[PDB]
């Protein structure tokens, strides 16, 4: 290949292999905070009501009655507990993917 | 039976049908991305 | 008679220390320090303050010992004491005895680094950086220890602690990432030898890394080739390596700007 | 008939959070504040004491140095002490991986040394800490070893003027975006501190003074200034009193008692609706945890000579 | 062998112009400053005393109220007293003959109330007055009833930092013309005040303290801070001492004397090269011109008990 | 018992005043004022402060009396006491007893004017302005007295004092100038009647001014015609008068901008 | 005249007279501080050395040797006293014009 | 004999002939204007 002209010849094989692998490697997952701490960077949803409000704002959805009425209707009762319970299960599920 | 049905029922009155569906898809997106960007610190925060 | 007051003050300080009146002894230490400095007895004042700080540390008087250590730093600054290995060791020992969560450690570290080779680099002799980093490592403060290593000149300990940190808090998919970052950062600080040695040691010692220059991980091979090119100094090689390994380099975005420095520093790339 | 000459009201008012001890210099602000904090620690779950005075003496009073971050006071499990740091935030450890642009680092630094050198910074720093505490709410109550009347009043006025200026800025906001976000974030806490300082149930001022012309009228001026600031204050600590003994009278103690009795009668006539708690001049140094505890006991229990 | 325990050096140093009296609160800054001013008035052609402390007590000490402009002190022909005014310049009487543009009047006003409300203003105002005095030179010498150690040190540091900032501005001047002219006019006087405050022969600091742990070590900290500021100080006024009498000993006076003797020996050992002048605790209120004169006499003439 | 403290304080104040302890009495007056105001006894506090200020003035305690007068103003402000002629007379008397060179007079005048009709004008009832101006005139403070006259509503006294001021400090060539300025200023404050009366009185009484509407001085004739036109309200007349008399109007440059206001105020000239 | 059209007729004579005088009156001299005090306005040479320096600056004259040497040469001796003496006489002379 | 001659003599060495004459005329102007703008306050200042 053209780039092989400049680099020492014995470097070419490995690089080629890397290239063939690099087009196949699944992208980098989220970085652990441990690794992020080394980086100089520091620019790496609260409750279902706040989540839905953020969703409406991102979608620009106008509430019909009101957002305050929406928040007051639920008030995090037992029936809605499921949501956070779901969260637990979801995160519990993730514990299987990275044991 | 699920948070999705409760949210749909509430949005049926607090938002229009199109707005409710858009908000639902928007939140599904946010949830999926939060799952894609989950880390140990996030798990610790959930524990807290 | 003029000199008698200081002697009587010293005796009173000894008596107070014997009695256990630690705060009064701290105040007497401050007064003696100021009197000695006014007399230009910089070395004697520094020794007295060091001894008093150690004594207060032994008894758990953390704040008093920290204040006396700050006074030691003040003496070093005022007297323009030339940096010496023994003084750096003393400062590192004093910093170690402090409480990790106290800001006094931050202030002491900043002041000591500024005094040590205050002309340029904020490094002193990296021996000080190495000592502080080792103390933090024994304290398992991996972030600050790694930073000091980055500003240190000891790559073997840096590689060992990087292995430990990746094994403990690192992920399976980041094993190479860590070292790569460190290497780049070393090269971002013109310490190519430190980069080479740390990469060698980390590759050799990490169980998940198969020993051998031709590593399975593309990123490690890229880092090795980059080190070789930096030794050579050819810009074309650097550009080729950056371009071919773009998919792996994109794993950590900062790598990109890190590279922007490397070519500027080791290959003459204009800013 | 008169209000009880004890700080029992302060202890009983469990809702009280911010307590300021002030008055003329040398009247015993530090010692009285330490005693009050010690008494509160025996009741409240946790109590803090902050030495806003740039010439901090709580370290001297307790015979135990205190840093700029709250630290456990020796001998107590729920008592913490701190000294306000006039110095601004220390410079962060450089990364210097990228171009060493001085625009940010050098400019911020120079601003920080300049601000630290200016006088008002002292009070400002204290105010900043207050904000932090409102954000934290870590301690149940916090006592202040405030500076003398003047600077103490300056500090107590600072929240209201800052809130008014912030409201003006908001009304003329962007007439940058990160700055606006920070301003919006800060407005709630500044409003909360301003409201709390003006709420009698949340805060009060302890006026410590000695029975003398200068001290008495400085206390009067401070009380009027607080009334202007609408800060509640309903108790005065008369300190360093002298109680002569018929066993062996001496001219010094007798004359001092006469003067202090004149001015104490003046105070009693002047300060109805106040808890005038009278403290004697102890013959021993009030320093160390045990001495301060003993002194606080008579601070809460009215003193009666032999 | 030791330096004479008298302020005779202060009086003899006819070149001295600026005299600062400071220390821990309640040690007697006001009374000692008044006494020193009275003694100087008997020698110098004219002497001024300025109460930079926002809680002014010179009015109380002399039993004669003083305005914000120097006024003759009752009983003396060449003694003047003034209290620094935290408030800024009063608004000029409107002309309102032309369009009533608020841009100037309202903006200046709001700036003035805001600045008056900020804490540092106090010290700033004092500093401003100093500038005026350097422009005027009306009084031969001026004494300062400074605030406690903290704010006093802030004020004493203010000239140097202001001068440095002004030099920076000049070096980056116009990098408006009336503003530049005003800056050029102000630089000479600011430089002169900075130089004078750092000249031992032109100024000195009087450290007044009591024989106690807190007061002693606050005085030590202030002395070190002054040394940092390079402000000369070679005399300390120990005040409110107690001298027991064998005629009728009492426990209070005896114990207080023991404590004060311990700390006075500490001071003597610590403070060689200083004029340690010792003042007793008089059995009468030190207020009014005659009382202050009598007290000043023993201030200059070393006190010796019966 | 609760009310007994204030009574005992009042008795102690009486005793102190009898003894001549004037500063202590001043402090007791302050305390009594604050206690009364806290009880909403605004009128009693104001009367007490007025009496104490007068008493201290009688004994030469200028600063104390000034402070008590400021407290009187504070009471008036806090209680929102409606402006009354008697109160204005009291304030003017208090201001008169002060020392002219003291800034306390400036502060007292500013505060009193602000309280008096604080809604608009900074005038109160000009009766206050008239009284302050008369007091200054008796003190021969012509500048401040003239300013207050300008903000007053008494033109006869203003004309008399203008005559006196021109005769004493004025020049031969400025005799008309003075009155003209005053007249313009009066008209700049919408007080056309005051302008007419002051011009009439000054012309009639000044020896150097020959009595008669047709004055020899062109400026006086211009001012008379301008007053007549302002009464008429015709802009063309104003323009003609301004143009024809330009040489005389140029004697004082401000006249020009003064005129710019007059047409705006009495002839509808846009700004 | 045209301006006579608007004003009442009986005003015309006096104005005319004024006009004929106004073109003849010598301009207004400097105003006394007494009159200036009434005005809201406050924008109404130290020694021969300072006067000459101001003159050179206004004329933009470059000193050949130096201005400091010029100042040092005289130092206000008896011979130069004349200047201030002249001032006196000059001002004394003015005392005759406005007695 | 007069301040003018002294000034001319000094300017003969401290300034060029043309510069000296220009400065002299400039100062004559300033003096004349100061005389034209003389007042009682100016006389008082001279007395001081
Ligand atoms: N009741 C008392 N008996 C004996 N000594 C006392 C008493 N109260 C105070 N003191 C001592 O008097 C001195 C002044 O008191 P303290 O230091 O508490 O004053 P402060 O109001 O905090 O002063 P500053 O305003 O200067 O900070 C200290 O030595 C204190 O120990
Ligand atoms: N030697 C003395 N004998 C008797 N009383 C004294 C003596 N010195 C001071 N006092 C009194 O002690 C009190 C405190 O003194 P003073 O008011 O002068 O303190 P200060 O340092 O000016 O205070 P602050 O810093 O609060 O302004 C006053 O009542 C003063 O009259
Ligand atoms: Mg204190
Ligand atoms: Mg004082
Ligand atoms: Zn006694």
């Amino acid at each position: 290949e053209p780039w092989a002209a400049a680099v020492p010849p014995e470097w070419v094989p490995i690089i080629q292999q890397d290239i063939q692998s690099q087009r196949k490697v699944k992208p980098q997952p989220p970085l652990s905070d441990a690794y992020l701490s080394g980086m100089p960077a520091k620019r790496r949803q609260l409750l279902l009501s706040e989540a839905v409000s953020r969703a409406a704002k991102a979608a620009g959805a106008r509430p019909l009655t009101s957002p305050e009425s929406l928040s007051r209707d639920l008030e995090a009762p037992e029936v809605q507990e499921s949501y956070r319970q779901q969260l637990r299960s979801d995160i519990q599920k993730r514990l299987q993917e990275d044991p | 039976p699920q948070v999705w049905q409760l949210i749909s029922k509430v949005l049926a009155r607090h938002f229009s049908a199109a707005d409710a569906s858009r908000v639902l898809e928007q939140l599904q997106r946010d949830y999926e991305r939060s799952l894609s960007r989950l880390t140990l610190d996030d798990i610790e925060r959930l524990a807290s | 008679r003029n000199r008698g007051g200081v002697q009587r003050v010293e005796g009173k300080l000894r008596a107070s220390v014997e009695k256990g009146d630690y705060y009064e002894a701290h105040q007497m230490y401050r007064t003696l320090f100021f009197r000695y400095m006014s007399q230009s007895k910089h070395t004697e004042a520094r020794e007295l303050m060091y001894s008093g700080a150690l004594l207060f540390f032994s008894h758990g008087q953390q704040n008093s010992a920290a204040d006396l250590s700050m006074l030691v730093l003040e003496s070093l600054e005022k007297a323009e004491v030339e940096v010496a290995d023994e003084l750096l060791e003393n400062l590192a020992k004093v910093f170690s005895l402090m409480d990790p969560n106290s800001p006094e450690r931050v202030t002491f570290v900043s002041r000591a680094l500024k005094w040590s080779s205050g002309g340029s680099g904020k490094l002193g002799h990296p021996r000080l950086h190495q000592l502080l980093a080792l103390t933090l490592w024994k304290e398992q403060n991996y972030c600050e220890s790694r930073y000091h290593f980055l500003h240190s000149a000891d790559g073997e300990g840096c590689a060992n602690m990087l292995v430990e940190y990746s094994t403990s808090r690192g992920f399976r998919s980041e094993v190479d990432m860590f070292v790569a970052q460190a290497v780049l950062q070393f090269l971002c600080l013109k310490n190519k030898s430190s980069a080479s040695v740390v990469f060698t040691t980390y590759t050799q010692k990490h169980p998940s890394i198969e020993d051998g220059p031709p590593f399975v991980e593309p990123l490690l091979n890229f880092i090795w080739f980059l080190l070789l090119a930096v030794d050579g100094g050819k810009l074309t090689v650097f550009t080729v390596l950056c371009e071919q390994y773009q998919p792996s380099l994109r794993r950590d975005p900062m790598y990109n700007e890190y590279l922007d420095r490397i070519g500027q520093l080791f290959f003459g790339v204009p800013p | 008939e008169p209000l009880e000459p004890t700080l029992k009201n302060i202890i009983e008012q469990k809702s009280l959070k911010w307590i300021f001890v002030g008055g003329k210099g040398g009247v015993g602000k530090t010692t009285c504040s330490c005693s009050l904090a010690v008494q509160l620690a025996a009741v409240r779950e946790s109590v803090l004491i902050i030495s806003t005075n740039p010439a901090h003496n709580i370290s001297d009073a307790f015979d135990q140095k205190f840093s700029k971050v709250p630290t456990k006071v020796k001998g107590y499990d729920n008592l913490f002490a701190m000294e306000i740091d006039p110095s601004l935030g220390v410079a962060e450890l450089p990364d210097e991986f990228f171009e060493e642009d001085n625009m940010l680092s050098m400019g911020k630094k120079m601003m920080q040394e300049a601000m630290s050198a200016f006088p008002g910074i002292d009070e400002a720093m204290s105010y900043a800490e207050v904000m932090r505490l409102v954000k934290g709410m870590n301690f149940s109550v916090v006592v202040f070893d405030t500076a003398p009347t003047g600077h103490t009043l300056r500090l107590l006025n600072f929240p209201t003027i800052v809130e008014r200026g912030l409201g003006r800025l908001m009304q003329i906001k962007n007439q940058a975006d990160q700055l606006a976000s920070k301003l919006e974030e800060t407005l709630p806490v500044i409003r909360s501190v301003s409201e709390q300082f003006k709420d009698p149930e949340q805060t009060t001022f302890i006026c410590v003074c000695i029975a003398e012309f200068l001290s008495l009228y400085e206390t009067e001026r401070l009380i009027q200034e607080l009334a202007k600031c609408r800060i509640d204050t309903h108790n005065i600590i008369v300190n360093q009193l002298v109680f002569p003994d018929n066993e062996r009278p001496c001219k010094m103690c007798e004359a001092r008692h006469k003067i202090q009795s004149k001015y104490l009668d003046q105070m009693e006539d002047l300060y109805e609706d106040f808890h005038i708690v009278k403290l004697p001049l102890l013959p021993h140094e009030v320093r160390g945890a045990d001495k301060v505890n003993t002194f606080s006991k008579q601070l809460l229990e009215p003193y009666s000579p032999p």
